[PDB]
């Protein structure tokens, strides 16, 4: 409940915009990670479910 | 002996190791402990040249050659006359040349200049490093490495290059190759600039660093500066030796195939039409 | 009680870190090794 | 070419050829152009084992 | 040396192309498969598609034979299937004058 | 700077983002990398001149 | 106590619309995993 | 750690310096339109100054152009005018030479015609910027070396594309205009004559070309050294030596025994560059017309190493024991 | 709710031009994601589908 | 009251109300056009 | 366990940064390498599970 | 330039109170995974 | 025995940052060098027991 | 003997960080050096008896 | 309020010719579409 004191440490606008670009980029990671696999990718299963 | 000016710079201090107990000028040399080990390891690896050339049976120059060994010997010790030799001499060659990187540290300490000397230096050794050790290293066998041959080490260069059937396409080479002839560019220039500002026409005042900055304005458009083209001439070279080290650990170890059949990712890009 | 003269505490860490560093390679390079090996064959 | 082998030889090397060449119908018919591609290039083949 | 999968130094001393002393033993082979080839492609290959290969089988530019070359049975490899036995238990298509079994 | 740099980063981590990206649907590490270089350059360039 | 400038209070009004923004990320973040679950597990 | 002089830390920016002057009036053909560059002003200088643009500059410019064109519009007329296959082909498509049936007589325009059109204007388009280069230095009053150290790079221009081919006696022997091609020229011309290698001017050259890269990181490192005492101000420590030029002197006497001045570096680094592509020039003016064949030349002048190991494969390995089975 | 203070950190000309680039290249790349699979490739389907 | 880019308390407020409306209508254009795209191929 | 007075010593902003850094890299280390496991790969271990 | 005795007594506290949150999730994350698929 | 005399010359400031950089290569190094054992690599070993 | 003054010679700070420095690397070494033979690898060694 | 020192009603006086000439732009791209779909439909 004492974590506010974070933004004391750190400036509000670098650390914004790092955890803006990290998000996005450890979210797209994700997404590609599961498309790699045969299993957890939707585009081919559509596929295959369609046939 | 000393110069006109030399007597106020040789001051006690700046070494790195061994203290006063090494720290004196031998003629013009300065010796310290790594003037010591230089001298050490350049001597024993220069004699060792001529005892492998004089049991090869030939002293001519252009002739000799001190040959690594077979690559059946993999990374042990071979026999000395059966490329041990080779490998010693890289030992002491390697000991000398860093020992001639850290002597000219204490050197430019003692002077209390920068660094910039001792570190382009190591991008040589680097260079040299990574051709004698690192890619012999990589490729499993000592035998990778270049022979100690005026002309021998000529015949590696070209049978290492036709190794990956036409070595120009090599991309690292091109970006290597560009660096030499532009660091030759900027070389012929950069001298002329200076020579020409220095030595007017016979009869005319000597210009200053305004001159040749609008003269190069006057003809490229564009001029870098007196500063800037020590310090791009610095990177232009650097960038020469690193990348001249770059395209020859990733000609066996990273790519085997040939350099050519590379440029088939840019040909057969899905973007280009049948 | 405590110091407070100044001290350049990373200083040692660093070194220590590269020296480490040259180590923990090694003996990656000697427990797995040569993850490319690309083995040659003498023709001359 | 070939008629001089054994029964079970032909049938040996005609099979084979089949799957060498992946033609299922090869030297069936006779006056089919593979078949006729094939037996000049049955003798060529001879020829690089014994010639060359 | 994409046809063999090896380089140049494989049959040749970079420094010195033409001279046979500096040629390995498989500069020898390469210089009889020149030969093979050619014998191949002018008096084996290129008779028999000129009169049997249908239009569909014909090169694009010049409606030609298909020949073949060094690729053809190495494929990327220094020998053909990198070497092995295919004609020991194939005498048929290893002579001209009858299979010998023996 | 702390402006230029940090698009200069932002490019860079979306031409990895785009080379990962383009192996996944297919295409090859290089053919890859080098739209990943491109992106670098072109959105790196433009983000470089369009924010400062 | 401070090291970017921003005084005690502001930090507090800045860190409840942050953990609010973090809340609301996370809160559809589960509801996309847990349809994600249902259309396809990974357990 | 202390401030490599690599990237200026902050930059200043006042009135675009439009050049000096003096009675040759060199600001009648400047072109008095300055734009300063804050990327390239962290390495260099950040002004793009104005340039001079004479008659040599002129020509030279639009020769050149038609030169670049000519082989452009051969290049794209050569994938039939398509543009992705232009582009995708950009490397390997080039403006090949005349095919050596003709000899030195002007070849039809598609088998190198238009290659002999094309480098008349790049030879007309080159010497022009020679002249530009020596009518600037005349007209800013200094000494000619950005004209001579030029007229050592056309040397080599010259002897590769009009000297050689006119001495071998065919236009075949020029180098045609491709970014691969001339490369595949350069590995051809190795081949066909031998081994480049053994040329004595070929590893002359390279010395040259060694010593020019060697020199200028050294250079380019010592002055950087020394900037610190204002060693970047060369000009001034030529006519008034200052600690710059003592301690930059002091520490290559004391590393290898003798040392340079602030402008006797500039001899040695102007002669080491100079000297490349004139002993390349001499190198290439001799094979052909000359030799033929170099490491037969080095084999008859007794410095092509000899070799007593075997050469086949199967002399250190076996095929079965390369494949590991 | 009060999410209007991220003006106060954030530039709105900066933040702007960026928030452009990126939902462009976001959109183009996952057009050109759509066109590699082989399922939800308009293009091809329509040559597929006019038989 | 910190404001980093100049930017008042009502300045702000107005900013988001204007990027909230160039949010949404974003956003409903993208929801129609994914509701099209799942009629002609679901892809889930 | 107090052991409060190491902070004394530390610069909250750089070892917040470099602890944060190490964090994600340590996590993200032991994600990839029980991945490359063929048997705690939960992406092929689910696609072998349905099937 | 360093910080004070009470400045570090509640960075400190913080700090603890992040260590144990962060390690109660990951003691629960670790056992569901030793249910789940135990490594020992 | 009287070993408590080492700080009087080593700065406890320094040894505590460098001994812990040093511990967790030392960790991170045992612990690789046990996965590229085919006997302690414990991962392999769930895989064998499952089996 | 009299041994002790080589403290009177040597800094007892600048001895030690280059002896500790100096007994790991041996250490190191000399235990990669095991590894790198095969009668000397305990890892190997037990995978050995446990077959 | 301003950061490019341009009016308010100066702003929705460029707006309103804009958004005129982006509708235009659009309303040439609906018939040119429309055109292309009955030429060569891609649904
Ligand atoms: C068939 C031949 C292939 C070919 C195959 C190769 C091969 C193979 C190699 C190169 C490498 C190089 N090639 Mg190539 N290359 C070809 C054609 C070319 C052409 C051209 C115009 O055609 C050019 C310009 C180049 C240019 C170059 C540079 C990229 C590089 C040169 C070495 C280097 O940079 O120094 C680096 C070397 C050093 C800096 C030496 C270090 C010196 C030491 C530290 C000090 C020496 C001290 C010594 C003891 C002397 C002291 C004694 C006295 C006391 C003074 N190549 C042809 C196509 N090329 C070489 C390379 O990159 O090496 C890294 C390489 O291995
Ligand atoms: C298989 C390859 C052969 C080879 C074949 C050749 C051939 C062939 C040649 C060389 C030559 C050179 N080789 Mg060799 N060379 C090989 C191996 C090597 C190796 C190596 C490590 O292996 C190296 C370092 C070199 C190095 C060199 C240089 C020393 C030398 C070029 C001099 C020069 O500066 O050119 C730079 C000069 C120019 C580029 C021409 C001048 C350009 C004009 C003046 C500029 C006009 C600009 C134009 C208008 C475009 C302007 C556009 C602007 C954008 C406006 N070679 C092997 C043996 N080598 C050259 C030589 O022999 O020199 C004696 C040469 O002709
Ligand atoms: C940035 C990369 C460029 C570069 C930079 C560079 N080189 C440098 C420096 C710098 C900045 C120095 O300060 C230093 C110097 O003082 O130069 C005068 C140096 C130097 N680089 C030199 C030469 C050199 N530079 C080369 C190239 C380059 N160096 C690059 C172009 C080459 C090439 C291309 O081959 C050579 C040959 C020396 C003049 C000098 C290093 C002097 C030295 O090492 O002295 C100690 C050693 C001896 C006196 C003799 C040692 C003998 C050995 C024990 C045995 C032989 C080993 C060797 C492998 C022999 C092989 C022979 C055959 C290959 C023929
Ligand atoms: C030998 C030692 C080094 C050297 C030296 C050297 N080169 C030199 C000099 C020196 C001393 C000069 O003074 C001179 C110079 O001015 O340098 C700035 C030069 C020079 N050598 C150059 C480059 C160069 N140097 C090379 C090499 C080297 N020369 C070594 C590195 C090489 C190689 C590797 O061969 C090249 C290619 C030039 C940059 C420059 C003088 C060339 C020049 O300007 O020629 C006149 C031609 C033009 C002005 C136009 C050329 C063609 C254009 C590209 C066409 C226009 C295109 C555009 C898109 C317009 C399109 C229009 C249409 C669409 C209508
Ligand atoms: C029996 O036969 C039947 C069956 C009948 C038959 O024949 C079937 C034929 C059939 C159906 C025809 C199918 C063809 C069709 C439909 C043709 C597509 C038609 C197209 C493509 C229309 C082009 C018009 C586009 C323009 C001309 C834009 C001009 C763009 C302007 C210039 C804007 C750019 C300028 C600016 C300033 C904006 C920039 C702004 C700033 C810089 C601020
Ligand atoms: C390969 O291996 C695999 C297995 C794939 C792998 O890697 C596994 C993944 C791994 C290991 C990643 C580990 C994940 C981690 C660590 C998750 C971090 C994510 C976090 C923490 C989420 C933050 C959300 C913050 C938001 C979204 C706030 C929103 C903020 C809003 C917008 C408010 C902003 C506005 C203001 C504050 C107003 C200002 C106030 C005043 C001015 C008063
Ligand atoms: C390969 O793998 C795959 C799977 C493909 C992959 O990677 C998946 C990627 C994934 C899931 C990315 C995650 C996407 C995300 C997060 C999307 C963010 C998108 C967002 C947030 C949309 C904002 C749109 C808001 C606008 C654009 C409003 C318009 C604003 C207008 C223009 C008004 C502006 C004007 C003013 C304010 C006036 C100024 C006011 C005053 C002066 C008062
Ligand atoms: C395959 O490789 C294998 C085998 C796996 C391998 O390598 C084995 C791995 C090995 C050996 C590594 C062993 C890992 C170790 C040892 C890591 C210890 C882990 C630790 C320590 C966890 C820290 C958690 C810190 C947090 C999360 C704090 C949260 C607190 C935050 C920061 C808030 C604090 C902020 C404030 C209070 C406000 C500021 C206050 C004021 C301004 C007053
Ligand atoms: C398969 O997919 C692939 C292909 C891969 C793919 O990438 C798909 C493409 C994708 C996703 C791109 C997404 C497209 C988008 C987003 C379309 C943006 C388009 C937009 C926004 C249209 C603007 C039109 C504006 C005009 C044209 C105004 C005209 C302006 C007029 C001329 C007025 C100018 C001003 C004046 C005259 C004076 C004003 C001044 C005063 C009054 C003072
Ligand atoms: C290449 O060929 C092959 C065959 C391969 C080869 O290998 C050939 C090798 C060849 C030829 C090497 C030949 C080796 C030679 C010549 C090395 C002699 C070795 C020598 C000389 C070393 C003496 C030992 C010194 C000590 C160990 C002192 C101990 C000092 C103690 C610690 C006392 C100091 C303590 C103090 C307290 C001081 C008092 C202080 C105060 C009173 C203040
Ligand atoms: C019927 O069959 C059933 C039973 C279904 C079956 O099949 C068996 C399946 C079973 C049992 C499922 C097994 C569950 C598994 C494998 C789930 C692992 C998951 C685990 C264990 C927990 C993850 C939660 C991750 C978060 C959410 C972390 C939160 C951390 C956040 C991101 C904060 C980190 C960041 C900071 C603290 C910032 C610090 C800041 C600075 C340092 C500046
Ligand atoms: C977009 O725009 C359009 C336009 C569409 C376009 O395509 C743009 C153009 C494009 C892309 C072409 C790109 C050009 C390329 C890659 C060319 C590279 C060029 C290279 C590598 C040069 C090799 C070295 C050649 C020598 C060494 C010459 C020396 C010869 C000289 C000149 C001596 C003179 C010779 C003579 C024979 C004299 C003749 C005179 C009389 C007979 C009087
Ligand atoms: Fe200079």
């Amino acid at each position: 409940s004492k974590f506010y004191k974070i933004w004391l440490i750190f400036d509000p606008r670098r650390v914004f915009v790092a955890q803006g670009v990290f998000l996005f980029l450890l979210a797209a990671m994700i997404h590609l990670v599961l498309l790699s696999t045969e299993h957890f990718n939707w585009f081919e299963l559509a596929a295959a479910n369609a046939a | 002996a000393l110069l006109s000016f030399e007597r106020k710079y040789r001051v006690r201090g700046g070494t790195l190791i061994g203290g006063d107990l090494f720290d004196f000028w031998v003629g013009p040399f300065y010796v310290g402990f790594f003037g010591v080990t230089t001298a050490f390891f350049a001597l024993l690896g220069t004699i060792l040249i001529f005892w492998g050339a004089s049991q090869q049976g030939t002293f001519n120059p252009w002739l000799i050659n001190i040959a690594p060994p077979d690559l059946s010997y993999g990374l042990g010790m071979a026999p000395l006359m059966e490329g041990g030799l080779w490998q010693i001499i890289t030992i002491c060659a390697i000991g000398a040349f860093v020992s001639w990187a850290l002597r000219e540290v204490e050197i430019c300490r003692k002077l209390g200049m920068g660094y910039h000397v001792p570190f382009a230096f190591s991008v040589a050794i680097f260079a040299y490093v990574t051709l004698v050790v690192f890619r012999p290293l990589l490729m499993g066998a000592w035998g990778h490495g270049f022979p100690y041959g005026i002309w021998s080490h000529l015949d590696w260069v070209s049978n290492t290059g036709y190794a990956y059937l036409h070595f120009h396409y090599n991309p690292a080479h091109m970006i290597a190759v560009t660096f030499f002839f532009t660091t030759t560019l900027a070389l012929a220039l950069h001298g002329a600039l200076v020579l020409s500002a220095a030595n007017p026409p016979k009869g005319e005042e000597v210009k200053g660093p305004d001159n040749e900055d609008t003269f190069f304005r006057d003809f490229i458009g564009y001029s870098i500066g007196t500063l800037g083209i020590h310090r791009v001439g610095l990177l232009l070279a650097l960038n020469a030796g690193f990348w001249s080290a770059v395209c020859i650990i990733i000609s066996g170890p990273v790519w085997t195939k040939g350099w050519p059949e590379w440029w088939n990712w840019w040909l057969e890009m899905p973007i280009w039409p049948s | 009680w405590n110091s407070k003269n100044p001290t350049d505490i990373y200083k040692p860490a660093i070194v220590v870190g590269v020296a480490g560093g040259a180590v923990f390679a090694a003996a990656l390079l000697v427990s797995w090794g040569q993850p490319l090996a690309t083995d040659s064959m003498q023709t001359g | 070419v070939l008629a001089d082998l054994t029964v079970e030889n032909y049938d040996r090397l005609l099979a084979a050829m089949r799957s060498w060449t992946g033609i299922p119908d090869l030297l069936e018919d006779p006056d089919h152009y593979q078949s006729k591609v094939a037996i000049n290039m049955i003798q060529m083949n001879q020829t690089i084992n014994e010639e060359w | 040396s994409n046809s063999l999968g090896r380089n140049c130094v494989f049959c040749h001393n970079s420094r010195a192309f033409y001279d046979p002393a500096q040629h390995t033993p498989q500069w020898a082979t390469a210089m009889l498969g020149i030969s093979m080839v050619q014998e191949l492609n002018n008096e084996w290959i290129v008779p028999i598609g000129e009169a049997h290969l249908p239009p569909e089988r014909l090169g694009p530019v010049y409606n030609d034979v298909p020949k073949l070359a060094c690729k053809t049975c190495h494929k990327g490899y220094q020998q053909p299937l990198q070497g092995l036995n295919v004609v020991a238990d194939w005498p048929e298509l290893a002579t001209t004058e009858g299979p010998f079994y023996d | 700077m702390t402006c230029t740099i940090t698009c200069w980063g932002i490019g860079v981590l979306l031409g990895i983002m785009t080379t990962v990206g383009l192996m996944v649907v297919g295409w090859s590490f290089l053919q890859g990398a080098f739209m990943g270089v491109l992106a670098w350059l072109i959105v790196g360039g433009v983000l470089a001149v369009a924010v400062c | 106590l401070s090291f970017t400038g921003l005084t005690d209070e502001q930090a507090q009004e800045l860190h409840s619309v942050y953990m609010s923004g973090l809340w609301l990320f996370s809160a559809v973040a589960v509801v996309a995993h847990l349809a994600t679950f249902i259309w396809r597990p990974w357990f | 750690p202390e401030y490599q002089n690599i990237f200026t830390q902050v930059q200043v920016q006042g009135p675009a310096e439009l050049g000096v002057d003096n009675e040759n009036n060199l600001t009648e053909e400047r072109t008095t339109g300055t734009g300063f560059s804050q990327l390239i002003g962290w390495i260099g200088n950040a002004q793009l100054g104005p340039i001079y643009l004479g008659w040599f500059g002129i020509i030279s410019l639009v020769t050149g152009t038609l030169w670049f064109n000519i082989v452009g519009f051969n290049m794209l007329s050569q994938v039939g005018y398509s543009i992705p296959e232009f582009i995708r082909q950009l490397f390997w498509l080039a403006l090949e030479p005349p095919s050596p049936e003709y000899g030195l007589r002007m070849p039809p325009l598609d088998d190198g015609g238009w290659f002999i059109i094309a480098s008349f204007f790049l030879l007309v388009s080159v010497i022009s910027w020679w002249l530009r280069s020596y009518q600037l230095a005349e007209m800013h009053k200094m000494g000619k070396h950005v004209a001579w150290a030029f007229a050592a790079a056309i040397w080599l221009f010259l002897v590769l594309g009009l000297f050689r081919p006119i001495l071998m006696g065919s236009w075949s022997e020029a180098v045609p205009y491709g970014i691969f091609p001339h490369l595949d020229w350069t590995t051809a011309f190795s081949i066909r004559y031998g081994n480049l290698y053994y040329n004595p001017f070929h590893a002359l050259s390279i010395v040259f070309l060694y010593g020019s890269v060697l020199l200028f990181a050294m250079h380019g490192a010592t002055i950087l050294a020394v900037t610190r005492f204002g060693g970047d101000r060369e000009l001034e420590q030529i006519y008034d030596r200052g600690t710059a030029s003592e301690r930059a002197g002091l520490f290559w006497r004391w590393t290898m025994g003798f040392n340079a001045t602030m402008e006797g570096i500039h001899r040695w680094a102007w002669w080491f560059a100079v000297l490349t592509p004139i002993t390349g020039g001499i190198g290439i003016l001799l094979t052909g017309t000359v030799v033929d064949n170099w490491f037969l030349w080095a084999v008859e002048h007794n410095f092509a190493p000899d070799y007593t190991q075997d050469y086949g494969y199967e002399a250190y390995t076996t095929y079965d024991g390369f494949l590991g089975r």
